[PDB]
RNA sequence: CGUACACGGUGGAUGCCCUGGCAGUCAAGGCGAUGAAGGACGUGCUAAUCUGCGAUAAGCGUCGGUAAGGUGAUAUGAACCGUUUAACCGGCGAUUUCCGAAUGGGGAACCCCGAUCAUUAUCCAAAUGAGGCGAACCGGGGGAACUGAAACAUCUAAGUACCCCGAGGAAAAGAAAUCAACCGAGAUUCCCCCAGUAGCGGCGAGCGAACGGGGAGCAGCCCGAGCCUAAUCAGUGUGUGUGUUGUGGAAGCGUCUGGAAAGGCGCGCGAUACAGGGUGACAGCCCCGUACACAAUGCACAUGCUGUAGCUCGAUGAGUAGGGCGGGCCGUGGUACCUGUCUGAAUAUGGGGGGACCAUCCUCCAAGGCUAAAUACUCUGACUGACCGAUAGUGAACCAGUACCGUGAGGGAAAGGCGAAAAGAACCCCGGCGAGGGGAGUGAAAAAGAACCUGAAACCGUGUACGUACAAGCAGUGGGAGGCACCUUAUGCGUGUUAUGGCGUGCCUUUUGUAUAAUGGGUCAGCGACUUAUAUUCUGUAGCAAGGUUAACCGGGGAGCCGAA
């Protein structure tokens, strides 16, 4: 369809874009919990390119282990080695994947073209210097309760916003589902839906 | 305000799909229950990928043959005539997905529209020689 | 923050009204000040509070909750005593709103 | 004497808290013959431990910082120090016993000297080196077995475990007698891929590359003579930035509840400052602190500069190439590499290589040498954690690697919480008594009085309800009679226990069959056993459809894989 994009002056209505993919409410709650999770530590095991010296190290008994820098590691026998059971490759983290955690990234990018959640507002909105002028714009835009939710742009990081409650701010090009969904909802900019097409 | 947000933390992305209960691998839980083969299963597993063998014995055997020059690059007549134009022989074929790092191919009349086009190739079959005749062009 | 240097105003206790200088700053966060004392068995001016004992904590233990060093604001609390050799800190002091 | 409960106790669970652990990340990274690390013994007015020092002994001096109080953890008594500005936190210098590499010699810390090897050598130890330590990383040698092959002698585990020698903060390799999709690439490592492909194998089980490509990081250069000189060498001056640590400082209303608000409700404010802590209860505006800025330290590497100094000609390294005998090792196959014994060439009008041998193309030239860069732990500093919570977590949040055990190597616990303030029970009676008891006092509460928060179960005593010394045994269900006792769940509606009567052989594994003279448990609480990546094959659900997905590395990539006859 069309969606409204708002002017600085959340006028009713400016230009209209949209995104097509088929929006799941399946697709837009625990991935970033998993962000939240996985995003924090991980001993995977292998991944790391220790080597053994074998016998000879220093003038002393040294078992040739899968050593680095100083410290061994990988092998079970010392910590952040490899797990030695089955069915976990991190720490404690949901296992999964590349194609769901980017299908929520496509439809979240859905989820903007839903009644009740986000707007899009015009580029001037990466101008406004002060942060009170867009709690201006959040009030009237009757989206002021969205600084529980989040917020989003386009071309750079909006300095006004980043003060704003659980601002994260974020570009168009490198968008994370966390991003475009700080909790299943967000906020962006004429600008930023066009870039996050490609 | 300076509350404690009615929640504006973490837990928030998207479950994989469907109610994810727990981790996945998840099957006979903690305890004692089945998830297994009774029986004889235990220290080993079943299978192995062989047999006695009364099958895998000597059945009618064949052998290791030697390694071929690997032609066989699927050159349809269409997605090669609605594209492009003339000029198709070898050198622009890579422009299409017709580009084995090995060598041959064939034609595969996988439509009938006129083109007429020439294509070299360096094989052929019947089709090959109909049409790039009825329409022009020379075979090699 | 509270120096033992710092003449204070007690507000609240039972000794409020009385002036004096601090004795000694706790880690625990109770100041001493010199004045606020109590009466022993043999009548001896120590400082402690109030309730049968034996070996004790000296000292009257007061909260920094219910002092009254500089405090710039409508109260009825008035002047008090303060280092000078820091130069900046002279600034601060002269100022009514710093110290 | 059986059961339930009540009061008190035991015990210590539970709930809450935690000055501890566990895990990850960033930064930083060596110490010693001007005699270190470690250990011993000492040192404070009293001090036994720990810590700090060491006989100038928990300290002395200087500069800077800091600040008016302080005399380590211990908040004791006495006393003393500080504004001739100390305590406390940072550079440099002085002092620095004995043993210890010690090294004169001997020795379980005690008594008398450069010991031993070696170089130079004025051969005099005269001038020097080595001899030790250090968590584990890199290199160079020696080199198993249990085990797998469901036996075992190849093979496999292993080139691992273990032994020897040595370096650095990093090591090894390296400019091609190469590669071999070519009119081409073109130093070497490493990452991804190519490959689980080529190859090996009782070809059984298993074993297993490389070229190339995509990336990271890029640098190329030295030995006989002629000539001459801006590379090198010696010395001088000497940072920026960055990183780590330290440093500067003000401010609190109204109503209600309360012992006290950091509560509820009402009103208001700051924010290049939407970290944390403290303060009588959940304080962004009460205090510290956080932006901000400053200071010290390390970095010190570099750059600049003085005197040195190009370039040219020819060749290019034999017990080697290679062959034979016997072995080791390797994916190495007649086609890996190396050791040992024997034999033994030619030379660029030459020779080697392109995975078999020998004569004809292409590539490149050994038997001499050097070479920056691309990462890797965690001792140490700081930060973080949907991690654990004191029979959890490191063995150690409490004297822990202590108490304690063993001749020794070695082994190795348990024990957290009074209260807002100690404010920690004055005074009196009792008693052998600073014990304890009574009374009394403090506080919101001691039904906090000191292994002291809360405080369960097993269990103990007493007491309450009800039985009960003719009584037969799962110890119930239903029916009908007896009573006694209690009317915080008023209604011919229930409880506690119970007299009498009809029935009724705990509970768990093994076994064809167990109540069973089949095995296990005295009771309790806590503890106590299917998990990881990859690959393959199905299934259910969901998206999109001959296309589809990428891997290393970049929001791009499509290498490559599977499918398409």
């Amino acid at each position: 369809m069309e969606l409204v994009l708002k002017d600085a002056q959340s006028a009713l209505t400016v230009s209209e874009t949209t995104f097509g993919r088929d929006f799941n409410e399946a697709l837009v709650h625990q991935v970033v919990v998993a962000y939240a999770a996985g995003a924090r530590q991980g001993t995977r095991a292998q991944k790391t390119r220790a080597e053994v010296t074998g016998s000879g190290k220093k003038p002393w008994r040294q078992k040739g282990t899968g050593r680095a820098r100083s410290g061994s590691i990988k092998s079970p026998i010392w910590r952040s080695g490899g797990v030695t059971f089955a069915a976990r490759p991190q720490d404690h983290s949901q296992k999964v994947n590349k194609k769901m955690y980017r299908g929520a990234l496509k439809s979240i990018l859905s989820e903007l073209v839903r009644q009740d959640r986000l707007i899009v507002v015009e580029k001037f909105s990466v101008e406004a210097p002060k942060t009170k002028l867009l709690a201006q714009k959040l009030k009237d835009m009757a989206l002021e309760d969205v600084l529980i939710i989040t917020g989003e742009l386009d071309e750079n990081l909006f300095l006004a916003a980043r003060n704003l409650h659980k601002v994260d701010v974020r570009d168009a090009t490198g968008i994370d589902p966390v991003s475009l969904i700080a909790f299943d909802k967000v906020v962006m900019t004429a600008d930023a839906v066009k870039q996050v097409e490609e | 305000n300076t509350l404690s947000p009615a929640e504006g933390s973490k837990k928030a992305g998207k479950r994989l799909g469907r109610g994810i209960g727990s981790g996945l691998g998840k099957t006979g839980g903690r305890g004692h229950k089945g998830q297994k083969s009774r029986s004889g299963g235990g220290v080993r597993r079943g299978f192995e990928g062989g047999q006695m063998p009364l099958y895998r014995r000597l059945p009618k055997f064949g052998f290791t043959s030697r390694k071929a020059a690997i032609t066989a690059e699927i050159r349809l007549s269409d997605l090669a005539k609605v594209e492009g134009g003339v000029v198709d022989l070898n050198t622009l074929k890579a422009a299409n997905i017709i580009g084995i790092q090995i060598e041959f191919a064939k034609v595969i009349l996988a439509g009938e529209v006129t083109t007429p086009v020439t294509v070299r190739g360096l094989r052929v079959t019947k089709g090959a020689r109909a049409a790039i005749e009825a329409a022009g062009g020379k075979i090699e | 923050k509270i120096r033992r240097d710092d003449e204070v105003i007690v507000l609240t206790g039972k000794d409020k009204g009385k002036r004096g200088k601090v004795k000694n700053v706790l880690s625990s966060g109770k100041v001493i000040v010199e004045g606020i004392n109590l009466v022993k068995k043999h009548q001896k001016p120590v400082p402690a509070l109030n309730q049968p004992g034996g070996i004790v904590e000296k000292e009257a233990a007061i909260q920094v909750s219910n002092v009254a060093i500089f405090n710039a604001a409508t109260g009825k609390a008035d002047r008090v005593g303060f280092r000078f050799e820091d130069g900046k800190k002279v600034r601060f002091f002269k100022s009514n709103s710093e110290t």
